RNA sequence: UGUCCCAACGUUGGGCCCGGUGAACUGUACAUUCCAGUGCGGAGUCUGGAGACACCCAGGGGGAAGCGAAGACCCUAUGGA
RNA sequence: CGCUCUAAUUGGAUGGAAGUAGGGGUGAAAACUCCUAUGGACCGAUUAGUGACGAAAAUCCUGGCCAUAGUAGCAGCGAUA
RNA sequence: ACCCUCAGAAGGGAGGCGAAAUAGAGCAUGAAAUCAGUUGGCGAUCGAGCGACAGGGCAUACAAGGUCCCUCGACGAAUGACCGACGCGCGAGCGUCCAGUAAGACUCACGGGAAGCCGAUGUUCUGUCGUACGUUUUGAAAAACGAGCCAGGGAGUGUGUCU
């Protein structure tokens, strides 16, 4: 009578104190948008980042207000870089055999969008029984 | 037409600029101020040079316009506006909760703000807003 | 061409469309805007008065150089686009007709939806001085109308 | 010779136009021109062994 | 002898309003400006003030160092005729 | 980092591929990925190659399109109809 | 096809076919520029590189993010008190002690709370900074040059020889 998601949807990973601290930091500190200079001034100029090269570029020259320039200093903490916001490290899965070797305590699985419903169903029931959470679950009316 | 002023200042024998500076400070702090007996406010210096300056402001102008007030009423209020960022929202709000009056339309007597009083027994070189207005051609309605 | 851009419950609604009409698109926006919300019969009476010259059509957007009209309410510029108006009378005639064929009281239904869309331009060229020619085109207009029971 | 079979010429300065070779009012030959030659295309003389 | 003093009235066609038809030039962006100043020394956009309720019609063209034409002058090129 | 096609190894797709639109997540970033709608047949990953491989600009090219504008013109000619 | 409408082989409406007519004729898909209608936010007393970063308003079906807020407590870097006591200074004020104490960013735990609620997204308001971009140039916001807008197109390639 209602929609419910298959699998261990509420499952949380178990992290060392330090990893939970750094994950919390990443989430608190965040980062600037880092969109290309003046992308907002011209429709033909997209948001995708490009190093400002103009000799007189205000952003290139680092004038406060012209947006931050990509630098290694903005990198996220090594120990948490790339983790899903839940804390899980993601594993791209295309079939059932891809579930093999996956630790449901540390990793959550993400079924490629291209995978069909039939194959997803098997992958989903096989992941739940393996204790692995599926980040993009199928919602069925139960 | 009725002005619930949290403060009523008496400008009589008080240095205009010093009162103005304090009425602005208070207006920005949210106080509703009414300056009274403006025609009796005072400005120090040589009357001839003082008047020459206000006469210049009156003569300045063009199509865009430089409407400068002649009544002690407006002279004083303009003086305050120059100490307020009247073009910003908070500034216009402050300025708009301040009013100046010829004589004293209230029943209470205004209070004399510290540091703004001028001792006539110790000063001969100073003028009166009313005197300035009369020279400017204002119709002495006070 | 266009498709109705709004949903319509067939049990309480009647539809109609004009296709590729060669008339001022700018006039059509003005007319649609003005008759939306009116009853079919009112719209018709209104448009006949426009063609007759007794009722101006407010020109709120395409108004450059347009002279003011005392009868325009809440606005200044207006005109009497009789051509596009007649095209709207056809549209209304079709709508109300369909309306009645379905059992409804056509004339009494409200113009729930009416909008004009520029579907294209019939192209033309005009010789000019100095050996050159410039564009001389005709707008092509589609317009949708949805009538709805009061 | 692809894109080179045209006597297209530029009008130079004067008509408020970019100095692009044109023929029958159409730009041609140059690489930035639609229907123009390929600037650095695959070449047959290249040793692919 | 209206060239002028010194301009007036009138005529015809436009101009203005309405139906229909229906282009082009031009457009980095923003843009209600004005006075001063500053700045690559000739600013609607920077700074300080002043002024500024929105929109529309008609107008004569002060400004946009207006639009149109990669200055016809001058110089430079181990250029052309 | 991304693009094309080739090869080896290895996967996805009518139980819905690519693309597109809107939206969620990751990466300093190039960019990667998922969801929903559309779509209705193809699409990847790794590794070694291949190269007509990346655009905001050139009075750049071609196509499409907006403001200009319901604006100018549809009067002027000794043939005013 | 049939029917209705219409001056009408037009068009429109209803209807029939097909998995699909949003496959109905330059008829697979259907971007941007852009147009009509409309939803959210702003809006007829107010100022212009259009934003970046902070923080408030209002707005939000699901999915793909799940956090966030307040009492208190634990930890507690640099920094770092009030008050009180004593003692100096013409005075504003200062010294000694209290004391490197109370406090102190982040993070965590207990208890309570929020689901438009936290993130995010749209718009708008406030604060700080801010006169595009690329090029020419000693010096560009430039009254120096280029572009109306968008999409697509658009520039280190081959042979030979040398190093
Ligand atoms: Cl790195
Ligand atoms: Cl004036
Ligand atoms: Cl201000
Ligand atoms: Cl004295
Ligand atoms: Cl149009
Ligand atoms: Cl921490
Ligand atoms: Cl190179
Ligand atoms: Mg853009
Ligand atoms: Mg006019
Ligand atoms: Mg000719
Ligand atoms: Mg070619
Ligand atoms: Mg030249
Ligand atoms: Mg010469
Ligand atoms: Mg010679
Ligand atoms: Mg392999
Ligand atoms: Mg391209
Ligand atoms: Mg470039
Ligand atoms: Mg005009
Ligand atoms: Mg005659
Ligand atoms: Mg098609
Ligand atoms: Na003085
Ligand atoms: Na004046
Ligand atoms: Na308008
Ligand atoms: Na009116
Ligand atoms: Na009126
Ligand atoms: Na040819
Ligand atoms: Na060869
Ligand atoms: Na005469
Ligand atoms: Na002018
Ligand atoms: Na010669
Ligand atoms: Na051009
Ligand atoms: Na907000
Ligand atoms: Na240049
Ligand atoms: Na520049
Ligand atoms: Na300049
Ligand atoms: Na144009
Ligand atoms: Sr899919
Ligand atoms: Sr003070
Ligand atoms: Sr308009
Ligand atoms: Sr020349
Ligand atoms: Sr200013
Ligand atoms: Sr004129
Ligand atoms: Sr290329
Ligand atoms: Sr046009
Ligand atoms: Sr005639
Ligand atoms: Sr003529
Ligand atoms: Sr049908
Ligand atoms: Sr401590
Ligand atoms: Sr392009």
């Amino acid at each position: 009578t209602e929609l419910q998601a298959r699998g261990l949807t509420e499952k949380t990973p178990d992290l060392s104190d330090e990893d939970a601290r750094l994950l919390t930091q990443r989430h608190r500190v965040g980062k600037p948008q880092f969109n290309r200079q003046d992308h907002h001034k011209k429709k033909r100029v997209s948001t995708s980042w490009r190093k400002p090269r103009g000799q007189l570029s205000k952003q290139r020259r680092g004038i406060k207000g012209k947006g931050d320039t990509v630098e290694a200093g903005f990198r996220s903490p090594t120990a948490v870089r790339g983790k899903h916001p839940s804390g899980f490290e993601e594993v791209r899965v295309h079939n059932v055999d891809d579930l093999e070797g996956v630790d449901g305590d540390t990793e959550a699985v993400r079924i490629a969008s291209k995978v069909g419903a039939r194959k997803r169903e098997r992958i989903e029931e096989e992941a739940e029984d393996a204790g692995i959470r599926v980040l993009n679950p199928t919602y069925v009316e139960v | 037409a009725e002005f619930d002023a949290d403060v009523i200042v008496d400008a009589r024998d008080c240095i205009m600029g010093r009162v103005a500076s304090q009425v602005a400070e208070q207006a920005l702090d949210g106080e509703t101020v009414a300056v009274v007996n403006a025609e009796r406010a005072v400005i120090t210096g040589r009357e001839e040079q003082i008047v020459e300056k206000y006469e210049k402001r009156v003569d300045i102008g063009n199509d865009n316009g430089y409407f400068y007030p002649k009544r002690p009423d407006g002279i004083f209020k303009r003086t305050i506006r120059g100490m307020l960022p009247h073009k910003k929202q908070r500034g216009r709000e402050a300025f708009e909760s301040v009013r100046v009056y010829l004589g004293n339309p209230y029943d209470e007597d205004g209070e004399v703000l510290d540091g703004t009083s001028l001792d006539r027994l110790s000063n001969i070189k100073f003028v009166t807003l009313g005197e300035i207005s009369e020279t400017l051609g204002a119709n002495k309605t006070w | 061409g266009i498709s109705y851009s709004v949903e319509a419950d067939p049990d309480t609604t009647a539809k109609a469309m004009l296709r590729e009409r060669q008339m001022s698109f700018k006039h059509s926006k003005a007319i649609a805007r003005e008759i939306k919300g009116k009853t079919a019969g009112e719209a018709v009476d209104y448009l006949e008065a426009v063609i007759e010259g007794d009722q101006p059509v407010p020109f709120k957007q395409h108004n450059s150089g347009v002279g003011h009209k005392s009868k325009v309410d809440g606005w200044d510029a207006g005109r009497y686009p009789e051509k596009a108006s007649k095209a709207f009378l056809d549209l209304l005639e079709n709508a109300v007709g369909n309306a009645d064929h379905q059992g409804f009281d056509g004339e009494a239904m409200t113009i729930k939806h009416v909008a004009a869309h520029k579907v294209g331009e019939q192209q033309g060229r005009k010789p000019r001085a100095m050996g050159r020619a410039s564009a001389w085109n005709s707008p092509q207009v589609d317009v949708e109308l949805i009538l709805e029971e009061p | 010779y692809a894109g080179l079979r045209t006597p297209a010429e530029s009008f130079g300065s004067g008509r408020g136009q970019a100095h692009v070779p044109k023929l029958d009012g159409r730009a041609r030959r140059v690489p930035q021109a639609v229907k123009g030659r390929s600037a650095h295309p695959p070449k047959t003389e290249k040793d692919r062994s």
